[PDB]
RNA sequence: GAAAGAAUUAAAUUAAUAUAAUGGUAUAACUGUGCGAUAAUUGUAACACAAACGAGUGAAACAAGUACGUAAGUAUGGCA
RNA sequence: AUAUAUUUUAGUAAUAGAUAAAAAUAUGUACAGUAAAAUUGUAAGGAAAACAAUAAUAACUUUCUC
């Protein structure tokens, strides 16, 4: 019986609502589903018939095999193969399954769903790959924002953004969606879920928010223009938020400016990108690195240069796209910015 | 429509995208058929198979026995041959037909482990001709088909014009089934054990039957229909019954390795083989 | 208006039919989907296992077939060739019945021909 | 008898534009039936199939190793390009517009307004 | 000349609502010629049937026994009759009687 | 010959109408489309009376 | 060693295309399906092809409104 | 088990699959798939009715297992 132990298994492995743990255990049919939260409703349902004991000999079939998982856990060396050990033994506990299932994934509470536990990071990962993932790619794809910033890229954490301090709001922000200037007027924050195996103590990221279409009319074209960007920061598993609480002057290399696109200049997209530094061995410490600022161009950046300078390599990204309303006279006035050029209806 | 050009744009990126997920439309088919959460949702193991026990059981192991070759070789079949690079034409010729048929055959490998012949399907054939005049027979014929085996039956429908047969096109002529698992074991166990023992002269199955890929059909006729319990418990609701073609289909690479699976399973053979 | 003939065959499509005939969909609580997806999760990998169980069965038994038929060829060509000929027409004999679920009367016949 | 004289004038078919020759946006590139010619980048199809440049630039007849057993004709915004390009390489594009200098002029776009 | 049922305008079963076909079938028992019996999933409402005549006792199924008795439907037709009308003669006196028939 | 022509004419007491050809027994035309006039897509129906042919409705809350 | 996927390769446009013949079409323009029935709408149309004229053909772009689509977008009748 | 008042069931009707080359909606959009002949068989069935079978898995995943 390793699935009642909790010695050293995390305690987020276990359902912590006595009720709902005691409905899924129980011996005899006589227990009500909490889930039911009106008893009028209780009454009218009814459970499929001898469902119970075939659960707990199921339950007893899985327990076995954890265990003998557990075994082999306890005794491989390599980090990947003890984390795949460990996702394979707790994979099909009904609890874990009960937790994720129904417990929230993006703002998840550390006592439901642990990220540090390789068998929520599984179930995680899974989870962003059915649907999230996908949608990213479409949104890139379509809106060309690889070909035209980055040259591909290969998914492997989960990045969400949001616009709090500017409106008072919450809302996650859709890949790919269009924002009002009031909306994006502030500064963005970051969640950046990782679900590999990363030295949480040594590893660093840093993030990029670039505009590949603001106009240029010296070679009648468009140039890339770097809105955000901050450097040496750290996140964890279970907290990795960031925000003005969790870096410093020293991690912005360019301070916010925000959207403000031109009348009749197109749509412009405004695109995140999440790097991770390199790992070098044998030394102690987060490797931080200095960025040239006096070779930072701010106005005609090329990312692909930045990214081959300094050994960065893409693991997450997001999109959302602006347009002239407005507000954006205002926004110019209140960050002191020049007023806006005004460009023709016809594309002659 | 400005044109008509279909042509798909390139990606860049190795990420494979399925739309079905990110439509909000249709939520429940989402879900497999096998979750309990689909409404198309039908529990598969409801009771144990005496006749797919009996196969796992003894016959797996004989009829690799018996197969078994040694050093035996993969057969190559008839396949399209390539043009001789001596003439200039031949530089994008497409290919030639197989020697002697307009359709390539497949390849024969040895019997092993993995490959032992095993039964893959039932589909049984019921076209009325007489259903030509009238349509209500081939609504007869399912419900035949549908005591018979227990599966949904499927509607046959004409598709050339014959006059001399007087066979219109797009008119319901009769209907068909196919059968897996549990249940075409079910249907194959009570021919084997009732109808084909109540035939009057029934010698077996003609030992040069079945495509030569693997799969036997042999026929029955109505009376021969009439043996089957459901009708034989209600021959009032039965004035009428239908005869209906059955073939079997199974992993046989050749038909005689069939016809040595179906005899494992009791299925006689009277004639002369090829 | 219609037959006798037509009410009776609409009688058998009405068998055929859906139409009046299924109950209401299975709505299960969280925690009964869960037990659910634990059971068929068990069958499933105990199903694997017993395949996997006759599988490995059926790859020593060929193992066997072949190393006999080594040493045999090695040792008698003749009864190598004996063995090697093919049993192209083979078919089960007529009482290697399928099993019943109960057992009839004569359990077993001990005469023959 | 029933005399043979009926017949239809030659469809005026083929390249209208010719490869390295400067286009501007609409002209036709060429006329065809079906598609013997598929449209690259820079360039529209029409209902009969005809092909014509989207933006200014140089005519180029070519292949693409994604839709092989398929000619592309398209339009490159410079000479100096070849126009199967890179396909990790961001899209060349033009802008077009002009910014309106005039005082009038930019207080009149700025004040019009969708319906 | 044809005789067809006017067809209905078919309710529509949308995606994803679409149910399987699961019909009503009985667990019966069925008794072959032997005491053996096997369960079936059978539509009709009869939960036990019994057969006179089936695989146990066809001799193209059963070559080794060596004797094996015949029987069709009783109660019907006149099948015995033959033998029921005359019952001077019964059972080997009309196997020696039949001998031989010395014509040439 | 066999089609004949017809005045679609705007719900929106407008005075715009358009023209369509139709069959001689088609079911009556009506269709939305945009009207300057008003300048929104709004109904438009016929203009005169015509012979249309009789079809039978379906049979749908089934019927002895 | 084995299942289930994802699919890849060869071949195919001979079937099918509303209708002759030709060109095109599997990346489908062919076929099935859910919405829908909307773009088989409105005011300017550059520029080309073709061209004696008169006519004919493709169509970018601006503006008004619709239908479908998660989105990208597509639709100003029909593969030509 | 009888008697009545009220109510419920029975109008018994095909697709149960995003169906895919039987017949039916010839214009829009979104999703998805691949035909045809020929060969081998199969109750009536034959040249000709309807069903079934007919090219290759090196590489990549998830699972089971020695
Ligand atoms: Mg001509
Ligand atoms: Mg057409
Ligand atoms: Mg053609
Ligand atoms: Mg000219
Ligand atoms: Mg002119
Ligand atoms: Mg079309």
């Amino acid at each position: 019986h390793i699935w009642s132990d909790f010695t050293t298994r995390p305690s987020s492995l276990s359902i912590q609502s006595s009720k709902v743990k005691n409905y899924l255990f129980q011996k005899k049919a006589s227990l009500d589903p909490p889930s039911i939260s009106r008893r009028s409703n209780r009454i009218k349902y009814s459970p499929p018939e001898h469902i119970d004991e075939i659960f707990r000999m199921s339950y007893d079939f899985l327990e076995q095999r954890s265990s003998k998982f557990y075994e082999l856990a306890n005794k491989t060396k390599n980090p990947l193969k003890k984390d795949a050990l460990l996702i394979k033994a707790e994979i099909n506990n009904p609890e874990v399954q009960y937790n994720f299932q129904f417990n929230n994934k993006l703002n998840n509470v550390k006592d439901i769903i642990d990220y540090d536990v390789p068998v929520y990071r599984h179930l995680g990962k899974q989870h962003w790959e059915s649907y999230g993932q996908m949608l990213l790619m479409q949104r890139l794809e379509t809106l060309a924002a690889i070909p035209d910033t980055l040259p591909t890229l290969v998914p492997r954490a989960e990045v969400n953004i949001k616009f709090p301090f500017s409106t008072g709001v919450n809302k996650w922000i859709e890949p790919g969606e269009f924002l009002s200037s009031n909306v994006t007027s502030m500064r963005p924050i970051f969640k950046i879920q990782e679900y590999e195996l990363v030295n949480v103590e040594k590893q660093l990221y840093t993030v990029l928010i670039v505009n590949p279409d603001v106009p240029d009319l010296s070679n009648d074209s468009f140039k890339t223009a770097l809105c955000y960007g901050l450097v040496n920061i750290n996140l964890t598993y279970n907290d990795n938020l960031i925000d003005p609480r969790k870096f410093h002057s020293s991690n912005i290399i360019a301070d916010y400016l925000p959207p403000v696109p031109e009348k009749n200049a197109g749509k412009q997209r405004f695109v995140v990108w999440v790097f991770r530094q390199p790992l070098i061995e044998d030394k102690q410490g987060p490797n931080m690195l200095e960025i040239d600022r006096k070779e930072l161009s701010r106005d005609d950046f090329d990312i692909r240069q930045f990214t081959k300078k300094y050994n960065l390599t893409a693991i997450g990204a997001h999109i959302w796209r602006s347009e002239w309303d407005a507000k954006v006279a205002a926004v110019r006035e209140k960050y002191g910015l020049p007023p806006g050029r005004v460009f023709s209806r016809v594309r002659r | 429509p400005k044109s008509a050009c279909s042509l798909v744009k390139p990606v860049h990126h190795l990420v494979k995208i399925d739309k079905s997920k990110l439509s909000p439309r249709f939520p429940e088919l989402k879900y497999d058929k096998s979750d309990i959460r689909s409404p198309g949702f039908k529990p598969k193991d409801t009771h144990a198979d005496r006749l797919n026990d009996h196969y796992l059981n003894t016959l797996q192991s004989d009829l690799l026995l018996i197969n078994y070759s040694h050093n035996a070789a993969v057969v190559k079949g008839l396949k399209q041959r390539a043009w001789s690079g001596d003439s200039p034409y031949h530089l994008n010729r497409p290919p030639k037909n197989p020697r002697g048929s307009k359709a390539q055959l497949p390849d024969i490998h040895p019997i092993k482990w993995s490959n032992i012949p095993g039964l893959e399907s039932v589909v049984i054939n019921c076209f009325v001709r007489e259903a030509r005049e009238n349509q209500l027979l081939a609504i007869t014929a399912a419900l035949q088909l549908q005591q018979i085996t227990g599966c949904k039956p499927h509607p046959i429908f004409s598709k050339n014009d014959v006059p001399t047969w007087k066979l219109r096109k797009g008119h319901q002529m009769g209907a068909k089934v196919e059968l897996k698992g549990k249940e075409m074991s079910q249907f194959l166990s009570t021919l084997t054990e009732i109808v084909l023992p109540r035939i009057r002269e029934y010698k077996g199955i003609s030992n040069q039957s079945g495509n030569r890929f693997g799969g036997i059909s042999f026929g029955l006729t109505a009376e021969d229909i009439k043996f089957f319990p459901e009708i034989d418990a209600n021959q009032d609701s039965w004035p009428k019954t239908f005869g209906m073609h059955i073939n079997i289909n199974t992993s046989a690479q050749l038909d005689y390795q069939a016809r040595t699976l179906l005899s494992g399973f009791q299925f006689p053979f009277f004639g002369e083989e090829k | 208006s219609l037959s006798p003939l037509a009410q009776r065959v609409v009688t058998q499509l009405s068998v055929m039919s859906a139409s009046r005939k299924q109950p209401k969909l299975l709505k299960l609580a969280r925690e009964d989907l869960i037990k659910h997806q634990t059971i068929e999760k068990c069958w499933s990998i105990y199903q694997q296992q017993q395949r996997e169980r006759r599988n490995l069965q059926l790859e020593l038994q060929y193992k066997s077939i072949e190393r006999s038929m080594n040493l045999l060829q090695e040792l008698s060509p003749r009864l190598f060739e004996a063995a090697n000929a093919s049993e192209k027409g083979k078919r089960f004999p007529m009482e290697m019945k399928v099993p019943t679920d109960f057992p009839p009367n004569t359990l077993w016949h001990y005469n023959f021909r | 008898s029933r005399t043979s004289m009926k017949d239809s004038a030659g469809r005026r078919l083929g390249p209208k534009k010719y490869e390295g020759q400067d286009v501007s946006t609409g002209e036709i590139i060429m006329r065809q039936r079906g598609t013997k010619f598929y449209p690259g980048e820079n360039v529209g199809i029409g209902k009969d199939h005809s092909i014509f440049a989207l933006e200014p630039g140089v005519v180029r007849y070519y292949l693409d190793p994604f839709h092989p057993k398929r000619k592309f004709i398209g339009v490159a915004l410079r000479r100096d390009l070849k126009l199967p390009s890179p396909h990790f390489e961001p899209t060349v594009r033009r802008f077009g517009r002009f910014e309106l200098t005039n005082k009038r002029a930019a207080y009149k776009e700025e004040n019009s307004i969708s319906r | 000349t044809r005789i067809t049922l006017p067809r209905r305008p078919a309710k529509k079963i949308q995606l994803g609502k679409s149910r399987p076909a699961i019909y009503h079938q009985f667990n019966v028992k069925m008794e072959l010629s032997d005491g053996s019996v096997v369960i079936r999933r059978s539509q009709y409402p009869k939960g036990e049937i019994r057969l006179i005549q089936d695989q146990r006792n066809n001799p193209l199924w059963n070559p080794s026994r060596d004797d094996l008795v015949v029987v069709d439907a009783n109660s019907g037709g006149s099948l015995d009759r033959f033998n029921k009308r005359y019952s001077s003669l019964f059972s080997t006196v009309e196997l020696s009687e039949e001998n031989k028939k010395k014509t040439q | 010959s066999k089609n004949s022509v017809i005045k679609l004419l705007s719900t929106a007491a407008s005075g715009y109408s358009r023209y369509i050809s139709i069959k001689k027994g088609a079911p009556l035309v009506t269709q939305v489309r945009y009207d300057p006039v008003v300048k929104r897509h709004v109904l438009f129906k016929e203009a005169k009376k015509r012979k249309v042919a009789e079809r039978k409705p379906l049979d749908f809350l089934r019927t002895a």
